[PDB]
């Protein structure tokens, strides 16, 4: 045990809490016979593909998480009978919080309701993500759909004011009289009856010429009114929170599967 | 074995009473030998 | 919705003014306040060279006095500007 | 045993009627230092009795210590009665046996006033207001003639070894 | 058993103290021993004979040479004396000892020093609270 | 007097925190022979001070010098205390008895 | 300097009484003004208001912006700010790329996941190896991990002794080469899905700052080993293992590993709610955000690796605009200054210009002080040896070009030491405390082996006997000596020892000692705070054992705890579980010294307290006392007037004049609000007064625990007096739960009040949304009144709207907390209209928890309204008689708790020392006081050993084989024959897993019999008698419970499992069917419709 | 009675936040004896016996395979001095 990191603080902690240097360690024939495990196959390394995939793609093609997760980990429930605890997500209170969007809450029964006053001049930015070949949102927990934030709203109306109203008032009067932070910086609003009118969403791939798979999201109303191609590709973490899905087919679906 | 010599007293002595109280129904003998093992415990902690 | 509170308690916003409180603050947010120039700024710069430290750090010090001295300094200081002062006023 | 009843009745706490302030002062939960009684019981007491003899006050020089018109020097010479007869009774064994008697007559006396409490009148310094010339005459005796090898080799093993220690002074 | 007692005399009722306490529990600081002429092991065998606490690699060299010694029957070092102590006359040294005509608890340092400290025993017997304890149990 | 009071409260959670004897121990003697003068025994009642005819706290009855109270018209508890007033309320706190 | 002028008049004249009397006093003054925080974050802390047009878009999305801009000057990569930075700030916030354990020869593993540095959430529990499933170590845990990191144990797994050998041959840290491989493999593994023109890899070389030629021409030990690694590591190897990277480059890019990664501490959430080490594994992570900062060991900012794996920096200072952001690369920043600049340091440690590095005395710290004799006044600080000296001028300004001109144109080891004093630097001096150095070096030294091989007690007495004879020789911040003063003071309070005081001295100097030298929050601070006070609290008791008076105030106990707090907040998190812990350790605190006052902002006082004596001396009972007497209690401790009124309720109109000041502040003590005890107590007309008159009833605590929530959690009070399946209980149950009733309709006419006069904001859904972190398991006021037995509560909470089948924890539905009460009446109107048979994430019943309790009524009560008793577990595949088996002996109770009632010498004091207490296994009447008992397992559902006279006497064992022989007749005529026979995860038949826990609890019995309490020595003959006779009675109805579980099934004829039956066709298809059917749920849709 | 019964309810305000969980543990014993991998993975040994570290020639003529990735002058590569000759020369 030489080394500048035993002998020293990480032991000054554990005498002082009065337990044995003997202790903290295991050969490594009792981990195995102590924890039992299942087996994972080559679906856990095809699966894992496209984890990496939403990692990698993070300065142009920016995640969209579900909001309606639970706190019990997956696999465990059918989606019709049991009754988990539902919880806004994480990594989408960071992505909301980023943002500039105030804070939701999630129902008992699953249903967030939306304490913002702003939408109701362009639209909806909490739809329900909706199934790309049925055109029917994913039933999550006890039958109310998964519901995930709207880029149409965010890219329309707060990602051009954060530089173009607030960072040109405060730099030509604070620099004067006495960087590019935010991500992507794409395609502009496309109308604001485009805004107004928009419910659903659907993870398709699309992106062929040069790029031959980036999925994007398709943005749709009632009958099938195609509007909006913005890039921001599903959370498929978050996603298979939502649905206890344990396997490949998340990526079968969704079209992140290359 | 190790320093009791009082409990190695009562389970002796009770393995010696109940191997006797089945040895004097199923079969018409009290002593029958086998109870000779804790017999042996029974003197020497006695002793002791 | 508030609950009404009463008029019996004088709060009083435990801000500086009555002298010990006001500066016990002061001390112990001094500790947490940003330090000068401490860090590693990148570049190293030594200030170690064992010959001219032992004149920086003699630099400081007070005056080696002693306490035959001190009697005819605080002679001379008190009586000497006493006879000044009451002469001026 | 003179000197260490002597050290742990000095580093007993005591305080005016600021008792009843710290009481009122415990359900608030000077004010520099509470406890202090518990902090020092922690080594041997035969360190802090050397040393309890080491700073006393008012001790005696070795040149009227020896004071050839002093009580010890008397105790040698005129009266004693020479060993004839029986047992061993020899001089300054009765004399440094009433100055101990002496001593405890004086320091139990202190030790009820302390029960009382009686505050003094407001270094290493005793216990209560002591004019204690027999404990100054046995304190400068255990003071320059002895030798601290034998203090521990003996006290050491009278200590751990309380049952054999005071059995074998009676036999 | 609540009994109320009304004196006619008021030359019958002579106050004595006003106590103060608090109300939550003080747990006696308890202190499994460890071998004596080497505190090395925490103690695994007390004999009381020798009333000393020791270990496995003590044990078998103490009581294991001469064949008086062998003969010393030893208990598990929980049954210790030492282990009920603080002695808070003097802290910091255990309670060995119960005297039983005064129905007190001493340690070595409190029979030198302390309160069974001048000429007594043959009216003072004392014991180990091993003992002691023993007969609070079998009544 | 802490086992005394642990007796008469049947809690093993009190625990004494000081006292004062009002009383010099040639008077406890006293008292004592008078007792058996009358041939009877001496029973310690533990009363709250607030129980009292009339109350008085610790800082009154050392100033005052005197326990102003009629014990002809007193009610003395034996063996079996109440709850000490207040109690209830703060049951971990300090209280005191006479 | 009080302390220090004390010191030397020590080493002048030894011991001398008061000398180390008034160094004492010093000490403690002294800790008591620098073991305080701030006033203001005192009360941040404890504020409890934080649990409770295109222009508007633009101020609130601009003041969230990233504090900080990766500017370039030079080469560096210095981190800029532009916003006044509070402490406690969170800044950065990322994923760990890629992270390594300590990996360490022995082949020992650090118990947690060598992926993800984390405690696993379920020790019984993993994920599984892609290459060698079973074969290969190294587990996973959770499945946010196996997605993550499995992949790079693809590669690693058939290559791990492939690089063992490597570390063995270049000498290096077996962790620091392991770590950058997989950065290697990660990286090449992304190069694969990105476009091979950006990359992270391709970001960190070129873009970071990258020490190179201050490698070549300073430390070049540094640079030939890292060479030998790199020549080994291009010619074995594919290829495609260092991402075709260059010889050169690959030398930039291990050096670019080790001067950006640092050691991270994995802090686990379930031995910080038992009371244990925190701090379970340490090891590199490497993140590209945490490796933009400069480095300096005066930091602004300290990294850590959260419960939830997120690395993340906050703010030490008070960075303003234009600030700087630095963290300590060194781990253990205490750590010397030629041990920070030793020739195996990262070159960006080994290159740092801060005042403790540049000034030879530390910067004013004095780490390495040896008492000076020339002038026997002050201390003598060292300095860079010559040989050091030399290879270190090339980082510094133009360190590159003064380092070559010095060697193309042109007594090494020893370093001189220089008084601060009088100013003596001769050879005298350098070779006296040269000696001093190398004795207490070779004297630690001695206790680092002694220790490390466990043999504790003499490593403690060498320490002591560096504390007790260097000492004076020593300054009070040296790293020799403090490192003497934490193990001393941890094991005179464990191990063998605990004189008691002598480890408060130990513990006292350790603090200041930390203060003065480690930075102003940090890690290791939260440690030794708690184990100050501690230790305090341990000695104040001590004291109570001597003469009884009043012992250390409640400053000594409470402001070192209140310090680990706000240390637990910056470093370690404002909401994670070791910040919450030692929160609870407060809380704790505070009500056992009784000072039931949060510090606030308010501090309402009260300056007319004298004439309401009327009112006052009422409240508490106390007619007695003067002005000045109780105008203490106002100004010390406004709250407990408000906690007596409360739980004594008085609904006097001065009575709610009172409370209404007191409402933000919850409490000290409990954390429960003013109407909080007030309704937790049945107190209905205090809180219909509140109610009515606008108090807050929605806001929790940090646990999350409402007022609805604290009012179903407190027991039933029973013990009171007469009775009301003969189901009596006491009249004082019967008030307290219909009482609570009322009040819990009162918060829903409350509720309706505030939502009918208009709408949004809706207090109705918050109500309901009222339940508490995973610490206690996500339990709602359903759960907890189901938990308690309060009949009456669970029926109104039932017919309010409250969903019977609502799940906490590990999948647990009310009827299971309802069976695990006992009380027949709550499992009654928990199936009223159902759930008779339901399952857990676990897969257990109703059924299966009354076998596991042992109760007779409970099992025919749910045998009669239809159980299942055929129910088989399909993650135990445990059954009802698999629950009856091992229930008549088990030997843990697994519990949900804040913090360990068990080992906390506050715990007793606070709770009591009563029948109830002892009934809970609070404190126990076994061998040791407190001491450290088996550790059993580490799951935040925390397992506790039972009390030891489940062993000892046979009253517990005999009393329970009695009513199990008669539930296993119950079970006889209703259970089947096949589950008699239906194996468990260990392959037992439920006979005999009869028959293995009861060998199990016999070799337990011989264990804790041999090990004894002194209650067994001290037992009479007839005693001895009694208990033997007791455990053979014990065995008798043992083996008869045995052969009632194993005769019934001796008359079937199929003994293999149904899985392993062969199959007829449609159950082949149907398995196939649900597996899909819980794989895609979306398939659903789609299937009906289309 | 009382005193003893209502101070035991004082202490059930701090077991107030107390739940019995709903784990069923059958403790099981389970033996360790195995083949140890960690054990045979850290006893292997190479057998090429690389030589000690000498001054190097570096190769002036290379394809440009700098920084891992394949920089090409059109489509074909572009044969350039490498660094480490540059560092030579």
């Amino acid at each position: 045990l030489r080394e500048k990191s035993h002998f020293h603080s990480v032991a000054r902690v554990r005498a002082l809490y009065g337990e044995e240097w003997r202790s903290l360690m295991v050969p490594s024939a009792a981990i195995l016979p102590y924890v039992d495990v299942e087996v994972t196959g080559p679906d856990t390394l095809k699966l894992a593909e496209c984890f990496q995939f939403q990692e990698a793609l993070a300065v142009d093609r920016p995640t969209l998480p579900v909001v309606n997760v639970p706190q019990i980990e997956r696999g465990e429930a059918v989606l019709e009978q049991g009754h988990p605890h539902m919880v806004l997500s994480p990594d989408a209170a960071e992505l909301l919080s980023q943002w500039g969007v105030a804070l939701p809450e999630v129902d008992e029964k699953g249903q967030v309701i939306n304490r913002e006053a702003k939408l109701e001049k362009h639209g909806r930015l909490f739809l329900p993500l909706v199934d790309p070949s049925t055109n029917q949102p994913f039933l999550g927990f006890y039958g109310e759909p998964v519901m995930v934030p709207n880029p149409a709203v965010y890219h329309s109306v707060i990602a051009p004011a954060i530089l173009a109203y607030a960072r040109r008032q405060a730099a030509l009067v604070d620099r004067a009289k006495n960087c590019y932070i935010p991500p992507h910086m794409d395609v502009p609003p496309v109308a604001p009856e485009v805004l107004a009118k928009i419910t659903k969403l659907k993870p398709g791939v699309e992106k062929d010429p040069q790029l031959g798979e980036l999925p994007v999201v398709i943005l749709m109303d009632d009958n099938n009114t195609e509007l909006a191609r913005l890039p921001w590709q599903v959370d498929i973490s978050s996603f298979s929170l939502a649905q206890s899905s344990m396997s490949i087919l998340v990526a079968r679906r969704l079209g992140l599967l290359a | 074995s190790q320093q009791r010599y009082s409990d190695a007293m009562l389970q002796a002595l009770h393995s010696y009473l109940l191997a006797k109280s089945y040895y004097t129904a199923y079969q018409s003998a009290p002593l029958e030998g086998e109870m000779v093992p804790e017999l042996l415990l029974l003197v020497k902690c006695c002793g002791l | 919705v508030a609950p009404f509170a009463s008029r019996i308690f004088v709060p009083v916003r435990l801000m500086g003014k009555d002298s010990k409180f006001t500066k016990r603050e002061e001390a112990l947010q001094a500790r947490y306040a940003y330090p000068e120039g401490q860090f590693s700024p990148g570049y190293y710069v030594k200030a170690a060279d064992i010959d001219e430290k032992r004149q920086a750090i003699l630099q400081a010090r007070p005056p080696r006095m002693s306490v035959f001295e001190f009697q005819e300094k605080m002679r001379q200081l008190k009586l000497a500007k006493a006879r000044e002062e009451t002469e001026r006023a | 045993s003179l000197f260490l009843t002597l050290d742990v009745l000095e580093r007993k706490d005591y305080q005016p009627m600021s008792v009843t302030l710290a009481r009122y002062e415990q359900a608030s939960a000077q004010c520099y230092g509470y406890l202090r009684w518990l902090l020092d019981s922690s080594n041997s007491s035969e360190m802090q009795a050397l040393e309890y003899l080491q700073h006393y006050p008012n001790k005696k020089s070795p040149a009227e210590i020896f004071d050839p018109d002093g009580d010890l020097s008397f105790s040698i010479c005129h009266g004693t009665p020479p060993t004839k007869g029986s047992n061993y009774c020899t001089a300054l064994d009765r004399f440094i046996s009433s100055l101990v008697s002496k001593a405890q007559v004086a320091i139990i006396d202190v030790r009820r006033r302390l029960l009382r409490g009686e505050k003094p009148k407001l270094g290493i310094r005793l216990p209560l207001d002591l004019r204690s010339e027999a404990l100054d005459m046995l304190a400068s005796l255990l003071y320059h003639f002895m030798d601290v090898r034998i203090f521990r080799q003996r006290w050491r093993r009278r200590f751990k070894d309380s049952r054999g220690a005071v059995h074998a002074e009676d036999r | 058993y609540r009994v109320l007692y009304r004196l006619k005399r008021a030359d019958q009722v002579l106050p004595t103290a006003v106590l103060e306490f608090e109300m939550k529990p003080l747990r006696i600081q308890v202190r499994q021993p460890v071998c004596e002429m080497c505190e090395v092991l925490p103690a695994t065998l007390y004999c009381p004979a020798d009333r000393a606490q020791l270990c496995d690699t003590c044990d078998e060299r103490v009581h294991s040479a001469t064949r008086m010694l062998a003969r010393h029957v030893r208990v598990p070092a929980n049954h210790s004396p030492l282990q009920f102590g603080s002695c808070p006359y003097h802290p910091s040294e255990m309670i060995d000892s119960v005297c039983m005509t005064c129905f007190v608890a001493l340690c070595p340092h409190c029979i030198l020093i302390g309160s069974h400290s001048a000429a007594d025993f043959s009216e003072h017997p004392l014991i180990s609270t091993l003992d002691a304890y023993k007969m609070v149990m079998q009544d | 007097w802490e086992y005394w009071i642990q007796l008469s409260l049947f809690t093993a959670d009190l625990h004494i925190v000081g006292g004062w004897n009002l009383a010099t121990p040639a008077q406890q003697q006293l008292f004592d022979a008078k007792a058996s003068a009358l041939k009877g025994p001496i029973v310690y009642s533990f009363l709250d001070l607030n129980e009292l005819e009339t109350p008085q706290s610790l800082e009154n009855i050392i100033a005052e010098k005197r326990v102003k109270s009629d014990w002809r018209k007193q009610i003395f508890p034996s063996a079996e205390c109440r709850p000490p007033f207040g109690f209830e309320g703060n049951p971990s706190g300090t209280f005191h008895v006479m | 300097q009080a302390i220090e002028f004390y010191w030397t008049a020590l080493f002048c004249v030894p011991e001398n009484r008061m000398l180390i009397r008034s160094l004492r006093d010093a000490e403690e003054r002294l800790l008591a003004e620098v073991s305080c925080i701030p006033h203001l974050y005192k009360a941040a802390l404890f504020d409890s208001s934080r649990f409770a047009l295109a222009t508007e878009i633009g101020r609130r999305g601009a003041l969230q912006r990233p504090p900080f801009l990766v500017v370039k000057q030079d080469k560096q990569t210095v981190c800029i700010a532009e916003v006044p930075l509070e402490p406690g700030q969170l800044i950065f916030r990322e994923l760990p790329y890629v992270c390594t354990p300590l990996t360490l020869e022995g082949g020992q593993v650090f118990t947690t996941c060598f992926h993800c540095l984390r405690e696993r959430p379920v020790s019984n529990r993993g994920f599984s190896c892609p290459v060698s499933p079973h074969t290969c170590p190294f587990v996973f845990c959770s499945w946010e991990c196996l997605m993550r990191n499995v992949r790079v144990h693809s590669r690693e797994c058939g290559l791990l002794p492939m690089i063992m050998a490597a570390a063995r041959e270049a000498e290096l840290s077996i962790t620091g080469v392991l770590h950058f491989c997989r950065l290697l493999l990660r990286a090449g593994l992304e190069r694969e899905i990105v476009r091979p023109e950006k990359d992270m890899l391709y970001n960190v070389l070129g873009e970071l700052q990258s020490f190179e030629e201050s490698v070549e021409i300073g430390q070049p030990e540094l640079r030939r080993k890292l060479t030998t690694l790199a020549r080994r590591l291009e010619k074995d190897f594919p290829p495609g293992f260092y991402c075709y990277l260059q010889h050169r480059e690959l030398i930039r890019l291990m050096l670019l590993v080790s001067q950006y990664s640092p050691f991270v501490r994995s802090t686990s959430p379930s031995a910080a709610v038992q009371r244990r080490d925190p701090d379970a594994s340490v090891g590199l992570v490497f993140s590209r955000r945490l490796a933009n900062l400069p480095h300096s060991c005066v930091p602004t900012c300290t990294y850590n690796l959260d419960e939830d794996g997120f690395v993340a920096v906050r703010a030490l200072c008070h960075i303003p605009v234009g600030g700087r952001l630095c963290v300590s690369m060194v781990e253990d920043l205490f750590t010397p200054s030629a041990a920070r600049k030793d020739i195996e340091a990262p070159p960006r440690v080994f290159g740092c210009g801060c005042v403790r590095c540049s000034d030879p005395s530390e910067g004013g710290r004095m780490l390495r002080g040896i008492r000076c004799g020339v002038c026997l006044r002050g201390y003598c600080a060292p300095f860079y040896s010559p040989a050091l000296q030399k290879r270190l001028v090339a980082y510094g300004v133009g360190g590159a070009e003064v380092a070559r001109k010095i060697a193309l144109l042109a007594d090494e080891a020893e370093e001189r030491w220089q008084c601060t004093s009088c100013g003596n630097a001769s050879e005298l001096l350098s070779v006296q405390c040269d000696a001093i150095e190398r004795e207490v070096t070779q004297l630690t030294k001695k206790a680092d082996r002694r220790f490390v091989k466990g043999k504790s007690l003499p490593a403690r007495k060498i320490y002591v006997d560096i504390i007790r004879r260097f000492n004076s020789r020593l300054h009070p911040n040296n790293f020799l000596l403090y490192n003497a003063h934490v193990i001393a003071a941890g094991l005179l309070f464990r191990d063998p020892g605990q004189d008691v005081p002598q480890a408060l001295l130990y513990i006292r100097r350790a603090v200041i000692a930390a203060e003065a030298v480690l930075p102003i929050c940090h890690r290791e601070k939260i440690h030794l705070f708690t184990q100050l006070a501690q230790i305090s609290f341990a000695a104040s008791m001590a004291d109570k054992l001597s003469r009884r008076g009043v012992g250390l105030p409640g400053g000594f106990v409470l402001e070192p705890m209140y310090s680990a707090y706000w240390n637990a907040a910056v470093c370690c998190g404002p909401r994670s579980v070791l910040a919450l812990t030692t929160l609870q350790q407060l809380r704790m605190y505070a009500a056992a010294l009784n000072v039931a006052t949060p510090p606030a902002v308010v501090s309402y006082k009260l300056p007319t307290v004298g004439v309401i004596f009327s009112y006052f001396r009422h409240v508490l009972g106390r007619h007695t006392e003067s002005d000045r007497t109780l105008r203490r209690l106002v100004e010390k401790d406004p709250f407990r007037l408000a906690t007596t009124i409360a739980r004594l309720g008085l609904h006097c109109l001065m009575s709610l004049e009172i409370l209404s000041a007191f409402n933000n502040v919850h409490h000290l003590g409990t954390g429960l609000s003013v109407m909080a005890i007030a309704a937790s107590q049945s107190r209905l007309t205090l809180v219909r007064k509140l109610l009515d008159a606008g108090f807050d009833f929605l806001r929790g605590n940090e646990l999350g625990v409402t007022p609805l929530v604290a009012m179903a959690a407190m027991p039933l009070p029973q013990g009171g007096r007469s009775v009301g399946e003969l189901y009596f209980r006491s009249e004082v149950a019967d008030r307290a739960d219909r009482d609570q009733a009322e009040i819990l309709r009162l918060f829903m006419q409350e509720c309706s009040r505030r939502d009918a006069r208009a709408k949004e904001a809706k207090t109705k859904d918050q109500l309901m949304l009222a339940c508490t972190h995973r610490i206690l398991g996500l339990n709602g006021p359903l759960h907890f009144a189901a938990a308690r037995g309060k009949t009456e509560l669970c029926r109104q909470l039932i017919r309010s709207g409250w969903n019977v089948s609502k799940s906490n924890g590990e999948g647990a539905v009310p009827l299971h907390l309802a069976c695990a009460s006992g009380d027949v009446q709550t499992v009654m109107v928990f199936l009223i209209p159902v759930d008779i048979n339901v399952k857990t994430e676990r897969g257990e019943t109703p059924l299966m928890l009354a076998a596991y309790a042992v109760q007779r009524d409970m099992v025919k009560l749910l045998l009669d309204k239809g159980a299942d008793a055929n129910v088989v577990g399909d993650r135990e595949k445990m059954t009802v008689l698999h629950a009856l088996a091992a229930g008549v002996c088990r030997t843990v109770e697994v519990q949900y708790e804040p913090l360990d009632p068990r080992q906390d010498l506050a715990a007793h004091v606070v709770m009591g020392l009563n029948h109830a207490s002892l009934a809970a296994n609070i404190y126990n009447r076994g061998p040791g006081y407190l001491y450290v008992t088996d550790t059993v397992e580490d799951r935040i559902p925390v397992v506790s050993q039972l009390a030891p006279d489940l062993f000892i006497f046979p009253q517990e064992i005999l009393r329970r084989l009695t009513e199990a022989n008669h539930i296993g007749e119950i079970l006889l005529r209703h259970c089947d024959h096949q589950l008699f026979v239906r194996k468990t995860k260990k392959g037992y038949t439920p006979a005999e897993l009869l028959s293995h826990l009861w060998e199990r609890f016999f070799q337990t019995r011989n264990e804790v019999v041999e090990q004894s309490e002194l209650r067994l020595a001290a037992l009479s003959h007839q005693e001895r008698q009694e208990i033997e006779t007791g455990w053979k009675v014990a065995g008798q109805l043992a083996y008869r419970l045995i052969e009632l579980l194993r005769a019934g099934g001796a008359t079937v004829e199929d003994a293999r499992r149904p899985e392993d039956m062969t199959p007829r066709r449609t159950d082949l298809q149907e398995r196939r069917l649900r597996q899909l059917h819980r794989d895609a749920p979306w398939l659903k849709a789609e299937e009906m419709l289309k």
